[PDB]
DNA sequence: GGATGTATATATCTGACACGTGCCTGGAGACTAGGGAGTAATCCCCTTGGCGGTTAAAACGCGGGGGACAGCGCGTACGTGCGTTTAAGCGGTGCTAGAGCTGTCTACGACCAATTGAGCGGCCTCGGCACCGGGATTCTCCA
DNA sequence: TGGAGAATCCCGGTGCCGAGGCCGCTCAATTGGTCGTAGACAGCTCTAGCACCGCTTAAACGCACGTACGCGCTGTCCCCCGCGTTTTAACCGCCAAGGGGATTACTCCCTAGTCTCCAGGCACGTGTCAGATATATACATCC
């Protein structure tokens, strides 16, 4: 019988089988649900999409064709909710959001 | 030219636009090998490991300066001074 | 005496990225002390992982772990 | 040695069909996904243990997303989760 | 020790000289 | 005065031999200089012969540097391999991954090479001499030829600013059109030759007496020669101007623009309407041929030449007009070849060989700037210039590609001019400039 | 007749309350607040007893630590009085906002 | 309402334990907002653990686990 | 043949067996080395001693025979190395170390 | 029924360091909490160390590297010593 | 009447992606076992609520005092720019330590069954502590 | 310095409840055995990191200078502290209802486990094309 990737059965560009391997072998529990990897893979795909959508936008606002680490930084630190999720994270080659205190600026 | 101060704020609008590493590579590397050899003699490093340390090290110092800046401004100063570093560290919990 | 290799120009640039307009002169010797204390803590951990794996070379991965041990997660290197 | 590279590119070609993504930015995405997997599978792990239960079901994942993701991001993720598991079960 | 190290130089030299020559052959001579 | 180099695998003609004598005397005096022979007298084999003479008498077996334009590199590789076959000749072109590997020939420690050494002559483009100057600056070049040297006429160019700082003994310029534009460009060639003597923009600036002044002043630094005194065996260029009148479509667009900075837009209309906007609400090929006066008049002339068993070099200034022309040649079912500056440097070798090897091919389409330099096309007989160049040296360079040594048929130059339009203005100015250049040499 | 000078009584207070272990919010009103927040999230929520005691230990520990940080922000500004701008600085440097 | 059940006198005391001599008058309303925003975050997590266990009763353990998801670890209740 | 607690077999007061049970049921990994629980038990005993010694001292310095939470709190915040281990920890019923800032004291 | 806890063992340690001293239930509750917390951390660290080395077993060596990572300074030294001693005695017996 | 900026071309090169062959290892399908989680019935404990009472503390009202604040002078530190000096960055050659992978086999830890004593629940109990009244001693404050 | 006087600590006597000891008993820790794979080990290839050399040229350094910030000092006036009195609701000790969590049994379906098979994805080549830098020429503009 022709094999149909679990991914395709659940419409998920993310690889549901690999997620099931890593949950099973990585000692998170004794037994893993068949529904576990499908749900978790849906959530990874959704977060991946969100960051790339915001970074894509920042690329085109800078008039450039290719996403780079500077744009991932600019994406992640604009969104209130993603910044709360990645507050501890340093992104290599990302640089800083432009920021001057209004006290420093000219009178 | 520029009124007194406009030049500092131009420095700001420069270095916030760039993404480059701000410490010189070879001096940084020598500091890392100096510190390392206390813990184990004959430690070989990978290029990428020293670059990792430098990215993290600059990220840490830059972030300390933002917190230091807020301490100054709260004291109605524009100048950061050692007291401001020490206050930020204690609040953040690095005592 | 390599910590003085972190030049005054450089501390000043870092400050500027952090949006500082004017810097005291005593800032330079504090900033050096600060940087060394942070690197000592991360390198000690990286070497601790390296020796556990019975390598002699400190890898990028050791360092990235050593930083996630301390709540400083460095995206970009394995 | 494996990476989630392939899949990130597929998501990108679908959300922004003209764009590409540099080698170093792809390395950042591979870092991000490994990080979040660990966080969610760790919370699921602990939830199971606190409840004296031996399987990480899909219900354990959903409570771990509700705990990790902040605010409206959570709502959207749990919706996406639930949709997909419904479709898979319907096969 | 010495034998393996001596042999490494000959093995390097052979490939280096051939790959050097192959590139001149890549450009000048018609391909 | 001096004997022919014993390594040289071909006989020098009398005027070539005298040229080698001049260059040898320059080297032994320690003076740098310009061989300025009119195009196709054989500057190349004279240049090569100095490398031979140095390698014989003073045992200076390299390293020697030829810098040349891209079209021309393969020519030199062949020429050195043919006329002094003992010399070992190293390309320095191609991708960065290639060029790294080639640097592994260079010996940085022996200052003067000998016969057993890895390479004797290096051939490289102007373009790589600029991009890779960082690496070149380490070498200790023993003799250096810039070929097609008006490449360096602009003193403000990165190229001049780079090549001035190449660490080397004797330099030779080749350029068959030394005199070009204003006297500042003549300064630039002189300074590149001898910096200490020609150190100042202003002092070189310091009128019939000034012209007579100059003729003596240049006599220690330049040798100029002209075809009619030594190439008496080859008849002069027959030059035939052809006029054309604008088509109705052309005329409409030209009036539209004139009613509406527009210099280059006028030049486009006179080439072909379709260089603005092509056509389809259905567009016929018969309309395409008829829609440009030039192309229409060209169609008459091509058909005649084909019937007579001639072969054509056809030059353009605009790259998209080469693209359009191929279509008309495709429909008229003529076999053709194409060479322009966008063409990869491998294919240059192949294409020129093809047109010189297999006379099924009727037309060579060439860009004027890429085609004008280096390539040797003795099997052709007819040159057509579809559009006028602002600079007369560039067209001169171009038509001399048909009128080399070893040409055996009467070279015929056609040139098409669109009456009452920018084309005329341009050819007018080019002829003024040619009179000035010709006077200053004269 | 007698008054202590402004501040002596406050320092009496610092010694006494820095020397006691006891919980400083009154129990019954804190308990009532916790259910007011809980009833947004799920209706009819029975609370264990030790759960509200644990919330109160965490709540007092959070605020007592916040006042320590706040106080340093004041003293650095050459004041002795804490003011709302001090609290907001402390929270921002500790990353909470 | 209930947030005003955290009395002014109460805050005054808390502050004293943190060794503050002189307290403003606008501190009080700010402190209440701070304490509510803390409690809302902890209670949401505690109720979320309670509902996954399908209990109706929030236990001490739910709270203790909620707090360990915030870097604030409480010893002496489970 | 007569039983010997692994604890006694390894000179320790903390329970080696129970530690081996928890390392097995805690999904910390697939296979659990034999000496692992012995070493882990030794360190738990060491840390337990270190705190209770300090707490005993704090209790005697306050004229009382029973350790209570407040004595643990004093003990733990008065030693730099224990405080660096437990900085994020709150101890219920613990109170605060007595510390008034010197600029607050009267003129 | 049977919840289980380390109070028994804490009493014995206290009796060896301070023979006359005792301990309130609340203090013992704190001690019981402390011990779970530290087991958790040292086991978790040892877990991840094994993973990063692509190994299936949590041996004594891993618990050593974990003590050296969590505990600061002299604490660490003195603990890694107690550990060596104990495992040496067991291996002997 | 000249020095320069602007606009539009060609000529080239370098590095990003699209496609390609190849190959291989892990994901898919399919078949069985047995134990975890799901079901309901039970039960006792601990939470929710009402009551009546005491009294600690929160709530309100005053002075007045000392701190937050605004302003000013002034003085020395910090920024600047010009000129010089030194090391960083490049790119090389070149050696070899050691990371990373393969193939063995042995020794060790998962798994089982039988035993038995450690440690839990529960019950009894008496001594450490809280608190209270009193006195003696210590800190503030103002004349 | 000197009394005043409110507060704090220390002493002492009561009494109460929870720390601490001892009794059954059940279940998990210990003993002795099997066995099968993890990983310690020996050996290998070859990546890549450490040394060391010369050259350009940029940033690092040093100095002379000046002006703007920091900050010490004063006058004002608001607002917090300290205290007193009234008011109110928290705390206590108690009785009760009853819901809801912890438990015991029991059954069934889900997931681990093994096997067979093949296509997804990883590594390495390559080629081709849009973007970036030079350079040429006219002409308008600014000087
Ligand atoms: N002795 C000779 N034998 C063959 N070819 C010769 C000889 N002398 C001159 N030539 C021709 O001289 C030509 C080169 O002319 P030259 O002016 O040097 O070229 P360019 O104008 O490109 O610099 C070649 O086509 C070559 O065949």
């Amino acid at each position: 019988a022709k094999a149909k990737t679990r991914s395709s059965r659940a419409g998920l560009q993310f690889p549901v089988g690999r997620v099931h391997r890593l949950l099973r072998k990585g000692n998170y529990a004794e037994r893993v649900g068949a529904g576990a990897p499908v749900y978790l893979a849906a959530v990874l795909e959704y977060l991946t999409a969100e960051i790339l959508e915001l970074a894509g936008n920042a690329a085109r606002d800078n008039k450039k064709t290719r996403i780079i680490p500077r744009h991932l930084q600019l994406a992640i630190r604009n969104d209130e909710e993603l910044n709360k999720l990645l507050g501890k994270v340093t992104i290599a080659q990302g640089g800083v959001l432009p920021n001057i205190q209004a006290v420093l600026l000219p009178k | 030219r520029y009124r007194p101060g406009t030049v500092a704020l131009r420095e700001i609008r420069r270095y916030q636009k760039s993404t480059e590493l701000l410490i010189r590579k070879l001096p940084f590397q020598r500091l890392v090998r100096e510190i390392a050899q206390d813990f184990k003699t004959d430690l070989r490093f990978q290029s990428s490991a020293v670059m990792a340390l430098q990215e993290a090290s600059e990220a840490y110092l830059v972030g300390l300066f933002e917190d230091t800046n807020l301490c100054a401004i709260h004291a109605k100063r524009v100048t950061i001074m050692p007291k401001d570093i020490q206050l930020a560290r204690r609040i953040r919990g690095e005592r | 005496d390599n910590i003085q290799g972190i030049t005054k120009p450089a501390i000043r640039r870092l400050a500027r990225r952090g949006g500082v307009k004017r810097i005291s002169g005593l800032i330079y010797e504090e900033t050096r002390g600060v940087l060394k204390v942070f690197l000592e803590n991360v390198i000690r951990d990286a070497v601790t992982y390296t020796e556990h794996a019975k390598r002699k070379t400190v890898t990028a991965m050791d360092v990235v772990y050593a930083l996630k041990r301390q709540g400083r997660t460095l995206y970009g290197f394995g | 040695k494996e990476s989630y590279s392939v899949y990130v590119y597929k998501v990108l070609k679908q959300v922004h069909p003209d764009t590409g993504i540099s080698s170093k930015a792809m390395g950042i995405m591979n870092s991000f996904v490994n990080d979040i997997f660990e966080r969610i599978a760790g919370e699921a792990s602990r939830l199971a243990h606190y409840n004296k239960r031996s399987t990480i079901t899909s219900r354990e994942i959903q409570t771990a997303v509700r705990l990790l993701l902040p605010g409206e991001l959570a709502k959207h993720a749990v919706s996406e989760g639930t949709k997909a598991v419904t479709k898979y079960t319907s096969s | 020790a010495r034998r393996r190290r001596n042999l490494s130089e000959k093995r390097n030299e052979e490939i280096k000289m051939e790959t050097v020559n192959k590139l001149l052959k890549k450009q000048a001579p018609r391909t | 005065e001096v004997a022919q180099p014993k390594l040289l695998n071909c006989q020098l003609k009398e005027y070539q031999l005298k040229g080698l004598n001049w260059l040898v005397n320059l080297y032994e005096q320690g003076i740098n200089g310009i061989l300025a022979d009119e195009m196709g007298l054989g500057k190349t084999v004279q240049s090569i012969s100095v490398m031979a003479y140095l390698a014989e008498r003073y045992d200076i077996w390299g390293p020697f540097l030829v810098v040349a334009p891209a079209s021309t590199l393969h020519n030199w590789q062949q020429e050195v391999s043919k006329f002094v076959p003992d010399f070992k000749v190293l390309p320095y072109w191609g991708t960065a991954a290639d060029r790294k590997v080639l640097r592994k020939f260079w010996d940085r420690k022996h200052t003067t090479y000998k016969k057993d050494s890895p390479f004797h002559v290096m051939i490289t483009s102007y373009q790589l001499v600029v991009s890779d100057v960082a690496y070149f600056q380490k070498m200790k070049w023993q003799y250096m030829i810039l070929d097609e040297a008006q490449a360096i006429k602009s003193s403000q160019s990165s190229r001049w600013k780079c090549l001035l700082g190449f660490h080397c003994r004797n330099r030779l310029l080749l350029t068959g059109t030394p005199i070009q534009n204003n006297m500042q460009e003549l300064w630039a060639l002189l300074h590149f030759i001898m910096p200490s003597l020609f150190d100042s923009h202003d002092e070189f600036s310091e009128n019939e007496d000034q012209l007579k002044r100059l003729h003596m002043i240049l006599k220690p630094f330049m040798l100029r020669r002209v075809k009619k005194h030594v190439q008496k065996e080859l008849g002069d260029k027959i030059e035939i101007d052809v006029f054309c009148e604008l088509s109705y479509r052309q005329r409409a667009m030209y009036q539209s623009l004139r009613n509406q900075n527009l210099v280059m837009q006028f030049r486009k209309v006179c080439n072909h309407p379709d260089l603005f906007e092509r056509a389809d609400t259905v567009p016929s090929m018969a309309r395409f041929v008829t829609d440009s006066g030039k192309l229409a008049k060209l169609d008459e002339l091509l058909r005649e030449l084909k019937e007579g068993g001639h072969r054509v070099l056809l030059y353009f200034q605009m790259t998209r007009m080469i693209d359009l022309m191929e279509e008309y040649l495709t429909y008229r079912n003529y076999k053709y070849c194409r060479l322009d500056g966008s063409t990869k440097l491998e294919d240059r070798r192949d294409t020129v060989a093809d047109f010189q090897t297999r006379p099924e091919i009727f037309i060579f389409l060439l860009s004027t700037r890429a085609g004008g330099l280096g390539i040797n096309l003795t099997t052709a007989d007819t040159v057509i210039f579809y559009d006028s160049d602002w600079n007369p040296t560039i067209d001169s360079q171009a038509m001399d590609r048909a009128h080399r040594l070893g040409q055996t048929k009467q070279v015929t130059v056609y040139r098409l001019i669109t009456r009452g339009t920018i084309e005329e203005r341009i050819r007018k100015r080019a002829l003024q400039k040619e009179e000035v250049q010709r006077v200053v040499i004269t």
